[PDB]
C-alpha cells in the first residue's frame, strides 16, 4: 500500500501559501489539532501521489562510456569472496573465477576459469531488490569452454549500479544459464547523470499551520532538540 | 458531579489490581464504562483501549473512533495515538499517512511513551518518513531509558515470543550476553536432570509428590526472569556505548536495533498473550487489532503473525478484496525486519498472484533473498523449480540439478523431495533423451 | 488370496488419507513432506506400506520366476526372513546410524535378494531329484541365477568403491552380506551345473558326487574364512558386533558336515 | 651472526611462549621459565620482560631482586614500556634499591607515554588520592579514563574473567530488580533441594549410590552468572561515569567519574596476580607474596595494600629490612584508611598506640579510634575509645563518657557483649573501690 | 618516604637554569631516560628537603577578632543534625543541643540543654585527621549545669579552623569531658592572616631537559594534551 | 576432697591454656574474646569450666544449707534432674533459640533450682518423721525457702515483664518454670506450717493435718491446672513444643491421687 511514500511535517508559522508546483494543497482534507498544554494547531496534507517524471531533465553531458574510462586506465582491480569460488572482476581487461586447492604442505593446486576476455531511446531498467532502477550493459565474452555448451566459449555481462558508499565492489554473483553468468558491481560515478541517478522518490511535504495565540511550532520537541544535542 | 465518576473509576481500577478475574475485570470495565459516561478521561481512555481491541469489551470500532474524535479532542496524550493507528493501516477508515504522521508526532509531542516508539521506529526503517539515523535514534534512546527505570525496579517480567506460524552486527558485541547465554542453559540442564526419577526404586520421587517439582519450574521461571533482566541491562549498555561517541567509535547502524531490542523486550510485549490467548479460542477478529498495535510499534513477531492471520482470510474488518495487500504489506514489513519465513510467503504472493500482479521475477528475487540470506531451503527448492520448468528466465537443467543437490545436502530433512524431482528430472531428461 | 488384495487397498487408502490430509495443512509440495517425515503418526505408515508393496512385488515376481509353490519351501523362506529380519534389526540398532528413511530401501532391497536366493536353492535342491523338468524351467532358473550374479557384482563394486572412497561405514557389512550372497549364487550355479550334466546323460554319474562333495569343501571353507575376516573386521574397529553368529555356526556346520564326511568317505 | 643470535633467540622464544600458552602444568612452566631465561641472556627483549617479571616477582622462577634490577636498566636504557613501570615501582617501594619519589613519579609517566596500561592505573590511583603529587579530578580523570577504555574493550569481548577479592587480616545506581529476581530463585532452588526425598540422610543403609549429578553444573551457572552480572555492572558504572563526566545528562562532577572509574578498573585483568601472590603466601613463600602484593598496593587495589600491610605487619617478609617495615607497613594501613577500611583505620590506630613504627602517640591514636567508631561504625574502635578515656590516655581522666562508648558499643554490634560486660565489671569494681578509699 | 610532599613532571625544553631559590638543585641526581619512540630526555630532581619557614611572613593585617566580628554581627547560623540530637550553634550568640521528641498527636517535647552565653607568641596549633593545624579558639562557659558533677555550669570552646569554600559549617563535635564541650566551625575568612591558612607543603618541580635530536614534549603526551580538552 | 581439687586444678589448667593459646593469635584484649567466643572448641571448654564451678557451687550451698545428706533422696534427686535437663534440652531444641551464651546459663539456673526445690521437699519430707531436730535447722530451712523462693520470684517479674513488653517468645516457658518453681516454694511453705502444729503440740491431730493436706493438694491441683493452661497456649501460634508433658503426666498423677485422697477421706 505504497510504503515507500516519504513524508516530513515542518512548522512554517502563522502565515503561509499553499505551493501550486510539485503537489496540490487543498482545504477541506485539513485536521483540529490541539497538545497536551492546550496548543491549537489547524493542520492540512497534499494528495499523496508523486507520478510523471516532469522533474526537467536536461542532461547536455556526453554518453556514460567516457565516465567509466578512468576505471579501465587506472587497472586497480577489488576482489569478492564467495562460498567456494573466487570471483576475481576487472574493468576492461577480463573476468575470471578461481578456486585455491591448498596442498599439504610444498604445493598448491589451482583451479581457474575464464568467464570472457575483452580484446535505444528507453534505458533499461533492471530489478534490484524489488526496485527498479536503470543500468548500463556491456557484451563480452571468448572464455574458457565449457563442455555442457559443446565447447562454446563463456560470456557475461557486467551490471552497474550507483552508490554514494561504494567502492567498485561486487554486490552478488549470478547466472543466466549454464556457462553464462551475470556480475553486479557497485560504481559510484555514473549516477551523476540525472537519468542514470538512483531513482529515489522525491519528499512530500506536509506543513501544519500554527495559529495565532500559540507558538509557531509547539513546546516539548524544544526540550527534545536541546535534549538531542547536548547528548 | 465529576467526583462520582472519580470514585467509580477508583473503585473500578481497584477491582482491577486486586482481582485479575475475568468476572471482576468485566465488573470493573462496566464501572469504567459508567465513569466515562460523564466523559471523565483517565477511565475513558482506560475502557477505550481495551474496547477497540475487544477481550475486556465488545469490540466496537466505530464507537471507537467517534469516542477517539472526542479524547482526541480535549487533548489526551494517549488519545492521539491510537487514532493516528486507526488511521494509518486502513482501520474502518481510508488510509493516509499524513494524518497519522501529525497524530503520532503530536502523541510523542506530549509525552507518550508508545508514541515515541511508534516515531522512532517509523523513522528507523522509513515508513512515512525518509529514511535517518539521528531522528530514529534520539526517539528509541527516549523510550529505552523509561525502559531501563521500570527493569531495574521492577525485574523486567519475561514474555515468551511466541510464532503463530510456527561493522559489530554479527552479535552487536560479546561478552556478556555470551555468559548469560551459558549460565541459562546450565541451569536449564540442571533443572532437567534435576526431574529425573527413573532411578527411584520405591523413593526419590516420593510417590508423585509433586510439591517439588512445581517448585522446579518455578525456580527455573524465576531464574529466567533475572537472567534475561541482566540481559537486557547489558544490551542497553552496550546501545549506549555504541551511541554517542565511547568505546567504540561512533555507528549509528550497530546502535539503533540494539535499542530497539531493549525497547522491544520492555513492557508493552504482554499483549502478546492477551492476542494469543484470544485467539486460541475462536476470536479471530480482536487477534489481528491486538496485534496490530504491537506491528505499528514495530514488533517482528507481531508483524508476522498479524500478517499470518490475515494471510488466511479470517479477519472480519478488513474487506476480502483488501485483506492480501493488507497481509503483503506486513509480510513485507516482517521481510524488512529480516525474518526467513516472510521472504518466501511475498515469494509465494507474487507467484502465485495473490494481491498484486502474476510477476515470476519478483518472485525469483524474493526466492533468492531468502536463499543465499538464510540457507533457506524451502524458497531455494522454489527457485530449482522456477529453472525447472522455465518460468521468467532460460530454460536449462543442470542449473537445477545442482541446486536440488545443493538442497539434498543443505537441510537434514530434505533428504526425499529432491529424490522425488531428481527422480523426475531424470525421467524427463531420459524421455528427451529417448526423444533425441 | 484376495485377502491381501485387501490389505493392500487398506494400506494404499490410509497412505492416500494421510498425504491428502498433511496437503490440506499445507498447501505447497515442499512444506507438505517435511510434515510426513518427521511428524510420528504419518512417518510410521509409509514404511510399513513400502514393506507391503515390496512383499507384493516379491510374490508377483516369484509368481513370474516359479509356475507354483510346492508348499514345502514356504515354511522354511518364512523362517529364514524371520532370522534375517531380526539380524538386520539387530544391526541397524547396534551400529547407532539413526532412523533415515533412505537406507532402509537398501535393508528392504538385501532381504528380497536373500528371500530369492533361499528360493533359488529350494528349487535346485528340488531340481536335484526332478525327473520331468522342462526347459522353460532350466531357462528360469538360468535367467534368475545370472540376474543374481550380475546384482551380487554390481552391489560389491558400489561397497568396495564406497569402502575406498568414504571410508568405514555400514557398507563394509553390506559388501560382507553381498560377497556370502554370491558365493551361495556359486555353489548354486556348481549345483546346477552337475545336475544338468547328470541329466543329459542317462547313467548315473559316481564322479559327480565327489565334485559335488570337493566344491561343497570349498565353499565351506571359503564362507569360514570370510566370516573370520568380518569377525576380526568388527572386533578392530566400530564396537562389538554381537551379530552374526547364528550363520557363523550354520557355516561351522557346513564346513564340518563337508571335511568329516569327505575324510570319512576318503 | 648478530642475526643469526637473534634469529635463534625468538625461536627459543617462540617455543617457551607457545609451551605457555599451551600448557599449564608447573612443570611446564618452569620449563618454559628457563627458555625464556636463555632467550633473555641474548637480550630479547620480549623474553627480558617475560622473565623480569618473574624473577622479581618470584611467580615461576626462584626470585631475586638483584638480577631483576641490574637487568631492568637495560630494559629502560632501550626504552621499553614494561620496563619503566617496574623500575619506578622499586623506586617507589624502595625495594632492593634507593627509595625515591619523584624517581617513582618520573618513571610512572614516562611508562604511561610508552603506552603501558599498569603505569597509566598507578598514575590515576595515585593522582585520585593525592599521593605524591597533587590530588586533582582531571589527571586522575584521563589516566583513569585511558585503562578504563581498554578494560571496557576488553570484557565487550571476553567477558572479564572473574576475580575474588579474598582479605588475609580477615579470612585469615540500578540492578536491584535482577539480583532480587537471582537470589529469591537461589532461595527456591536451595528449598527444592532439601525437600526432596531426605536428600540427607536417606534410608541408607549401604548407600544407593545413585549419584548426586546437581553440584557441579549448578556452579558454573552461579559462577557464569557471577561473570555476566559484574559485566552488565561494570558497563554500568562506565556509562554512568561518561554521562558524569561529559555532560550529558548530569553536568561534570568530578568525584564520581574518576570513583566510578577506579572500580571499573580494579575488576580488570592484571587482578589475577591477586591470586598468584595468596598461593605463594600459601606454601609458605613470603619473600614472593609481598611483592606481587606490593605492586598491587601501589595500583590502586584496597585489598592488596592491606594484604602487603598485614604481611608486613608480622615480620614475616625478608626482602624488606626489620629497621623499616614497621613504616612500609604504616605506609600501606594509612592508604588503606582512607579508601574506606575498618580495620585498616583501628591498625593505624594501634600503630599510634603502642609506638610501632612512629613514636609513641596517644593523641592522635585516639583521634583514629574517633574517626573509625564516628564514620563507619566499628565496634572495637569505640571499644578501646571507652578504655582511652577510662584511665585518661591522652585526654583528661573521666569517668563516665567511658560508660557511655561501652554501652553503645554493646548497642552496636552483637558481638561485643561479653568484653562490654567484662570491662563494665571491671569499671564499677575500680569505682566502688575508690569511692570506698575516699 | 611519606605521602605528603606532591611533585610535578615540567618540560622547559633545552635551555634552562637550575633556579637557587626555593628547593636546591644538584648535578648528581640525574636520570637519562628514554621513551618508546627513542626520544632522548635528560630529567633532573629537586632535592626532599622542603625545610625551614623562610617565606617571609611579613604582613600588616588586621587583628583576628576583625574577620571574626562580621561573622558574630551577621546573625545567620548554621545547624547539624546527629544521630539522636542536633547541635544549632550561633557564633557569638549561643549553642543550642536539642532534640525534639514528637508524640502521637498533640506534644513536641524539645530537651534542651545550653551550652553557654557570653555577657601570646606561639599560637596554639591542634590536629585534625593526622595533619597537624594553627587555630583560633573562643574560650566561652557558663552552660547549664550538668547534674553529673553537683551543677557546675556547662563550658564550650569554639574551635575555629578555616577552609577556602565554606558556609560556617560545622565539621566536628567533641566531649573531652562530661558537660564540657568542643565544637569547631569552618569559615572562608580568617586565613587571610599569615598563620591561619593551611600549611601546604611546597611542589617540587621536577624538569626533563629535552637534547638535541629530540621535541620537548613527547608525541604521546603531546596527543593527550589536546584529548582531554576537547574531551573536557 | 583430693579428687574434687584435682578435678578442678586440671579443669583450671584447660582454661588456661585455651586463654592463653587465643591470647597468643590476637594479642589484644577485644579480638581475644571475641575469638574465644566465636571458635566452637573455646566455647565448649568455658562452658565445662562453667559446668565444673556450678557444680562446686553447688556442692558448697548444699553443705551451708543441709549438714548432712541422708543418703535416700540422692537417686531421686538424680531422676528429678535428668527429667528437667532433658525437658529444658528438648524446649531449647524447640524453641530454636539456638547456642548463644546468654540462654544457656538461664537453663542451667533452673535444672539448679528444680534440684533445690527437690532437695527442699525431701528434706520437709524427713523432718515430718523427724523426732529430734534443732531450732537452728529449722530456722536456716525457712530462710532457704524464702530467699530462693524471693530470687524465683524476681526472675519471673523480670522475665515476664519483658515478654510482655517484647512478645510472644522463649522466655515465656521460662517463666512457666519459675512459676512452677514458686508453686513449690509456696508448698515448702505450707509444709512449714504444716510442721509447725505438728511441732508444738505433743498429741498427734487428725482433722488438722487432714485439713492441711487438702489445702495443700487443693494448692498444687489450682498449680497444675495454671500449668496446663499456659502449656494450651502454645498450639495456635508457633507449633507443637514436643515437649513439658513429663510434668504435665505428674501434675495429672497429683491431681489424681489429691481427688481420690478427698474421695477416700470423704
Ligand atoms: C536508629 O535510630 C533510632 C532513633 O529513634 C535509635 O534509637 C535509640 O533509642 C533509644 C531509646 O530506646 C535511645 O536511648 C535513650 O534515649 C533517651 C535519650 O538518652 C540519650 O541522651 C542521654 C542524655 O544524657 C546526657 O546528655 C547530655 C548530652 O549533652 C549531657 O550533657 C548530660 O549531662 C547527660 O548526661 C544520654 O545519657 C544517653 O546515652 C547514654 O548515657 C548514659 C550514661 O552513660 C547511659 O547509661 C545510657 O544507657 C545512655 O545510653 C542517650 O544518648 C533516653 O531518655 C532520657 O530522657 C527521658 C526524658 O523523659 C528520661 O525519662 C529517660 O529516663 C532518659 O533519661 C531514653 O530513656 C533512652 O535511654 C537512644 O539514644 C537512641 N539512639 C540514637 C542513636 O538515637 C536507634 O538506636 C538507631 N539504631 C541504630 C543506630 O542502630
Ligand atoms: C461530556 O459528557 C457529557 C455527558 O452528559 C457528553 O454529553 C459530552 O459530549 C461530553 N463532552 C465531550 C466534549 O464529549
Ligand atoms: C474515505 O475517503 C474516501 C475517498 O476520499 C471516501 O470515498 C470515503 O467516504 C471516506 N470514508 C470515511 C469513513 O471518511
Ligand atoms: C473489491 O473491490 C473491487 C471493486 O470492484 C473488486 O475487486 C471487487 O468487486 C471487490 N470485492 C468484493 C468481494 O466485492
Ligand atoms: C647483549 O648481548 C650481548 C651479546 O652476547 C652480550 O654480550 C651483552 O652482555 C648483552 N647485554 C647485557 C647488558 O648483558
Ligand atoms: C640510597 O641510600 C643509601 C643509604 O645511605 C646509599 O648508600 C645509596 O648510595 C643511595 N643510592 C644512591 C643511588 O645514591
Ligand atoms: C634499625 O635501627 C636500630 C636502632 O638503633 C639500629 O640497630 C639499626 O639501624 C637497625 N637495626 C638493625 C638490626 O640493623
Amino acid at each position: 500500500l505504497s510504503d515507500d511514500i516519504p513524508f516530513r511535517v515542518n512548522w512554517p508559522g502563522t502565515e503561509f501559501s499553499l505551493p501550486t508546483t510539485g503537489v496540490l494543497y487543498k482545504e477541506d482534507n485539513y485536521v483540529i489539532m490541539t497538545t497536551a498544554h492546550k496548543e491549537k494547531y489547524k493542520c492540512i496534507l497534499p494528495l499523496v501521489t508523486s507520478g510523471d517524471e516532469e522533474e526537467e531533465k536536461d542532461y547536455k553531458g556526453p554518453n556514460p562510456r567516457e565516465l567509466l574510462e578512468p576505471l579501465f586506465k587506472q587497472s586497480s582491480c577489488s576482489y569478492r569472496i564467495e562460498s567456494y569460488w573466487t570471483y576475481e572482476v576487472c574493468h576492461g581487461k577480463h573476468i575470471r573465477q578461481y578456486h585455491e586447492e591448498k596442498e599439504t604442505g610444498q604445493k598448491i593446486n589451482i583451479h581457474e576459469y575464464y568467464l570472457g576476455n575483452m580484446l535505444s531511446n528507453e534505458i533499461p531498467t533492471k530489478n534490484i531488490e524489488g526496485q527498479m532502477t536503470p543500468y548500463y550493459p556491456v557484451g563480452m565474452g571468448n572464455g574458457t569452454p565449457c563442455s555442457l555448451k559443446q565447447n562454446r566459449p563463456r560470456s557475461s555481462t557486467v551490471m552497474y549500479i550507483c552508490h554514494p558508499e561504494s567502492k567498485h565492489e561486487i554486490l552478488s554473483v549470478a547466472e543466466v544459464t549454464t556457462c553464462e553468468y551475470e556480475v553486479v558491481i557497485l560504481t559510484p560515478l555514473l549516477c551523476s547523470h540525472p537519468k542514470y541517478r538512483f531513482r529515489a522518490s522525491p519528499v512530500n511535504d506536509i506543513f501544519c499551520q500554527s495559529l495565532p495565540g500559540s507558538p509557531f511550532k509547539p513546546l516539548t520537541l524544544r526540550q527534545l532538540e536541546q535534549q538531542e544535542e547536548i547528548l | 458531579q465529576m467526583q462520582e465518576a472519580e470514585m467509580m473509576y477508583q473503585t473500578g481500577m481497584k477491582i482491577l489490581n486486586g482481582s485479575n478475574k475475568k468476572s471482576q475485570k468485566r465488573e470493573a470495565y462496566r464501572y469504567l464504562q459508567k465513569a466515562a459516561s460523564m466523559n471523565h478521561t483517565k477511565a475513558l481512555e482506560r475502557v477505550s483501549y481495551a474496547l477497540l481491541f475487544g477481550d475486556y469489551l465488545p469490540q466496537n470500532i466505530q464507537a471507537a473512533r467517534e469516542m477517539f474524535e472526542k479524547l482526541t479532542e480535549e487533548g489526551s496524550p494517549k488519545g492521539q495515538t491510537a487514532l493516528g493507528f486507526l488511521y494509518a493501516s486502513g482501520l474502518g477508515v481510508n488510509s493516509s499517512q499524513a494524518k497519522a504522521l501529525v497524530y503520532y508526532t503530536f502523541g510523542a509531542l506530549g509525552g507518550n511513551l508508545i508514541a515515541h516508539m511508534v516515531l522512532g521506529y517509523r523513522y528507523w526503517a522509513g515508513i512515512g518518513v525518509l529514511q535517518s539515523c539521528e531522528s530514529a535514534l534520539t526517539h528509541y534512546r527516549l523510550v529505552a531509558n523509561h525502559v531501563a527505570s521500570d527493569i531495574s525496579l521492577t525485574g523486567g517480567s519475561v514474555v515468551q515470543r511466541i510464532r503463530l506460524p510456527d561493522g559489530m552486527a554479527y552479535l552487536y558485541g560479546r561478552g556478556v550476553q555470551v555468559n548469560y547465554d551459558l549460565a541459562l542453559k546450565y541451569f536449564q540442564k540442571a533443572a532437567e536432570q534435576g526431574w529425573v526419577d527413573g532411578q527411584l526404586q520405591l523413593g526419590s520421587m516420593y510417590y508423585n509428590g509433586i510439591g517439588v517439582k512445581r517448585d522446579y519450574k518455578q525456580a527455573l521461571k524465576y531464574f529466567n526472569l533475572a537472567s534475561q533482566g541482566g540481559h537486557i541491562l547489558a544490551f542497553y549498555n552496550l546501545a549506549q556505548m555504541h551511541a554517542s561517541g565511547t568505546g567504540v567509535m561512533r555507528s549509528c547502524h550497530t546502535a539503533v536495533e540494539l535499542f530497539k531490542n531493549v525497547c522491544e523486550r520492555g513492557r508493552w510485549s504482554e499483549r502478546l498473550m492477551t492476542a494469543y490467548n484470544s485467539y486460541k479460542d475462536g476470536d479471530y477478529n480482536a487477534a489481528v487489532i491486538q496485534y496490530l498495535l504491537l506491528a505499528e510499534q514495530g514488533y517482528e513477531v507481531a508483524q508476522s503473525n498479524a500478517a499470518f492471520i490475515l494471510d488466511q482470510r479470517e479477519a472480519s474488518i478488513v474487506g476480502e478484496n483488501e485483506t492480501y495487500p493488507r497481509a503483503l504489506l506486513h509480510w513485507n514489513r516482517a521481510a524488512s525486519q529480516g525474518y526467513t519465513v516472510a521472504r518466501i510467503k511475498l515469494g509465494d504472493y507474487h507467484f502465485y498472484g495473490f494481491g498484486t500482479d502474476v510477476d515470476y521475477e519478483t518472485a525469483f528475487i524474493h526466492y533468492r533473498l531468502a536463499s543465499e540470506q538464510q540457507h533457506s531451503a524451502q524458497a531455494m527448492f522454489n527457485l530449482g523449480y522456477m529453472h525447472e520448468k522455465g518460468l521468467g528466465i532460460k530454460q536449462d537443467i543442470h542449473l537445477a540439478k545442482r541446486f536440488y543437490d545443493m538442497a539434498a545436502e543443505a537441510s537434514p530433512d530434505a533428504q526425499v523431495p529432491v529424490f522425488l524431482a531428481l527422480c523426475k528430472l531424470g525421467v524427463v531428461y531420459f524421455l528427451q533423451y529417448i526423444r533425441e | 488370496m484376495f485377502r491381501t488384495a485387501v490389505m493392500m487397498a487398506a494400506s494404499l487408502a490410509l497412505t492416500g488419507a494421510v498425504v491428502a490430509h498433511a496437503y490440506y495443512l499445507k498447501h505447497q509440495f515442499y512444506p507438505t513432506v517435511v510434515y510426513l517425515t518427521k511428524s510420528s503418526p504419518s512417518m510410521a505408515v509409509l514404511y510399513i506400506q513400502a514393506f507391503v508393496l515390496v512383499f507384493l512385488l516379491g510374490k508377483v515376481m516369484g509368481k513370474v520366476f516359479f509356475g507354483q509353490l510346492r508348499a514345502a519351501e514356504m515354511e522354511h523362506l518364512l523362517e529364514r526372513s524371520w532370522y534375517a529380519v531380526t539380524e538386520t534389526c539387530l544391526a541397524f540398532t547396534v551400529f547407532r546410524d539413526d532412523f533415515s528413511p533412505r537406507f532402509v530401501a537398501l535393508f528392504t532391497l538385501l532381504l528380497f535378494l536373500k528371500c530369492f536366493h533361499w528360493l533359488a536353492e529350494d528349487r535346485v535342491d528340488f531340481m536335484e531329484r526332478s525327473p520331468n523338468i522342462s526347459w522353460l524351467f532350466h531357462c528360469r532358473i538360468v535367467s534368475l541365477m545370472f540376474l543374481l550374479g550380475i546384482l551380487d557384482f554390481l552391489f560389491v563394486s558400489h561397497a568396495y568403491h564406497s569402502i575406498l572412497t568414504r571410508g568405514a561405514s555400514v557398507q563394509l557389512v553390506f559388501g560382507f552380506e553381498y560377497a556370502i550372497l554370491m558365493t551361495m549364487v556359486l555353489t548354486i550355479f556348481i549345483k546346477y551345473v552337475l545336475h544338468s550334466v547328470d541329466l543329459q546323460s542317462e547313467n548315473p554319474w559316481d564322479n559327480k558326487a565327489v565334485y559335488m562333495l570337493y566344491t561343497e569343501l570349498f565353499t565351506g571353507f571359503i564362507k569360514v574364512l570370510l566370516y573370520m575376516a568380518f569377525m576380526t573386521i568388527m572386533i578392530k574397529v566400530h564396537t562389538f558386533p554381537l551379530f552374526a553368529i547364528r550363520p557363523m555356526y550354520l557355516a561351522m556346520r557346513q564346513f564340518k558336515k563337508a571335511v568329516t564326511d569327505a575324510i570319512m568317505s576318503r
